[PDB]
């Protein structure tokens, strides 16, 4: 950012307008590959759970 | 009424009769060597239910 700058111009309004535009890139974004972390522990936790069926799948 | 090779008077009647869910082969199992967890223990395996 900095080499962007010119002389007769302020510097604090600009920082803020690009760290904001940056802070709103980085919010709204596509990531590859989606994530879902599996809970704690399956309620039932008798005949059926989902960490049991992942581990099924394996 | 008096029956048969039992000297003790008897009354036979008719009564309603209703069947049960409950069967001996729907819990009824057997293990030699399934396949194993991931770590190395016995687990359950879900074969049964895909007959």
């Amino acid at each position: 950012i900095f080499p962007k700058l010119k002389h007769n111009s302020s510097v604090i309004s600009y920082l803020d307008v690009v760290i904001k535009q940056k802070l709103k890139y980085l919010f709204t974004f596509k990531y590859p590959i989606s994530y879902k972390p599996l809970k704690a522990e399956t309620t039932d936790d008798e005949e059926l759970s989902e960490q049991e069926r992942m581990e099924i799948n394996l | 009424f008096k029956c048969e090779g039992i000297s003790t008077p008897l009354i036979i009647g008719e009564i309603y009769m209703v069947r049960l869910k409950h069967e001996p082969h729907s819990k009824f199992s057997a293990r030699s060597t399934s396949f194993m967890n991931l770590r190395g223990l016995p687990a359950k395996s879900k074969n049964f239910k895909e007959h």
